[PDB]
RNA sequence: CUGUCCAAUGAGCGCAUAGUGAGGGCAG
């Protein structure tokens, strides 16, 4: 017992309940701040960066394109249109208190976030590591997924590929394969074959990983770029 | 010419003849599934006769589980040198790196089947 | 039918679905 994967398994699921409380956060700060500078969520697309914005500016929006730190956040393009739509935004400063509240959620927020990137990162490292192959055509993260319900290397392998796409499925006959960045990255319209032909070809990665060859993930590297030729003919 | 070490046990040129004979055959009275993944539910279900798998196989890996899966249910597993070889006795114009002799009710092909499975036995040592 | 490209290292199918298994594209 104490195999790695179940740990990899289950650091990498924490992975998605903190992006979910994270996608719960933005929200509510983007709600609580709207009242201070309301066209800001328009302006600033990615939930960090609002984020990040959010606490470096404050209750004080004026002079915002001077500060040296929002300069390391944001583009100077869009600093710039912030700081112009700043000078007329129709909001309020904000109490004491809620601006104090704000600014803990923000910092709640970060420190999330960090944690997220320190887990990310060790599913990486570990998951190249267990199964360099399958990892490089799928990811370390949907790798580790479809191990953790398999049960293993082992028990992934002795899989055929039809119900390896299978796994992780309850529009239809859709699972973790399918639900893959790799397959994502398609059109909708060839994502049914482009999830067949991913498992395919993450069956036979997950079997020469089972016996610990190509550890440089050479199989891997060539499998996918034997998907992805394959996905430029489809176009 | 040598063969990947690894491809064990490999059947010399009588038994690849009779081997790829009985293949044929096989496809024929329709106990014949053919693929690595095919092969590979025909042992978790039970159902298998014998393994044949070509050691031409790039990379060998992909079907090396089969061996282990056959050596645990206690079915007979052989290689051939050639997966264009066997791909032709299954019917195929393509190549083909694992098959499966499937069990088959009062199979017309039982005995060849029994004498098929004791030269592959005899092999493993 | 014929030519060609693809295809058991999986064609096509898709609540037989922990499944299916040889066929498909294009041109005459």
């Amino acid at each position: 017992a104490a195999p790695e994967y179940r740990v990899i398994v289950d650091a990498n699921n924490l992975t998605v309940e903190i992006e979910n409380e994270l996608n719960i956060i933005h929200k509510f700060i983007r709600d609580k701040y709207s009242k201070r500078f309301p066209e800001l969520e328009s302006l600033v697309p990615n939930a960090l960066d609002y984020i990040r914005t959010v606490k470096e500016l404050g209750n004080s929006l004026d002079k915002c394109k001077n500060n040296e730190n929002l300069q390391q956040i944001l583009t100077n393009a869009t600093i710039m249109v912030v700081s112009v739509t700043a000078s007329t935004t129709q909001g309020q400063q904000l109490s004491e208190e809620e601006l104090e509240r704000l600014e803990e959620a923000c910092d709640m927020a970060l420190e999330l976030n960090a944690s997220k990137h320190r887990i990310y990162e060790y599913v990486e490292s570990r998951m190249s590591f267990i199964a360099p192959n399958l990892s490089i055509i799928i990811g370390a993260s949907t790798a580790a997924k479809i191990m953790g319900v398999a049960g293993g290397l082992t028990n992934l392998s002795k899989m055929p590929a039809c119900n390896i796409m299978l796994l992780g499925a309850q529009l239809p006959h859709t699972g973790y394969i399918y639900h893959s960045d790799i397959v994502q990255s398609l059109p909708p319209d060839l994502r049914r074959k482009a999830a067949r032909l991913v498992a395919a070809k993450c069956t036979l990665a997950a079997r020469v990983d089972s016996f610990h060859e190509s550890t440089e993930g050479k199989v891997g590297y060539e499998l996918k770029d034997e998907i992805e030729r394959k996905f430029d003919k489809w176009q | 010419a040598d063969v990947n070490p690894k491809a064990y046990p490999l059947a010399d040129a009588h038994l690849t003849k009779k081997l790829l004979d009985l293949v044929q055959q096989s496809c024929n009275y329709k106990q014949l599934r053919k693929g690595a993944n095919e092969a590979t539910k025909t042992l978790n279900r039970g159902i298998s006769e014998f393994i044949v798998m070509a050691a031409d196989a790039e990379p060998l890996e992909i079907i090396l589980h089969l061996p282990l899966l056959c050596e645990d249910k206690n079915v007979p597993y052989v290689f051939v040198r050639s997966k264009q070889a066997l791909g032709r006795a299954c019917g195929v114009s393509r190549p083909v790196i694992a098959c499966s002799v499937t069990i088959k009710e009062g199979s017309q092909l039982k005995q060849q089947i029994q004498s098929i499975q004791q030269s592959i036995e005899r092999l493993l040592v």
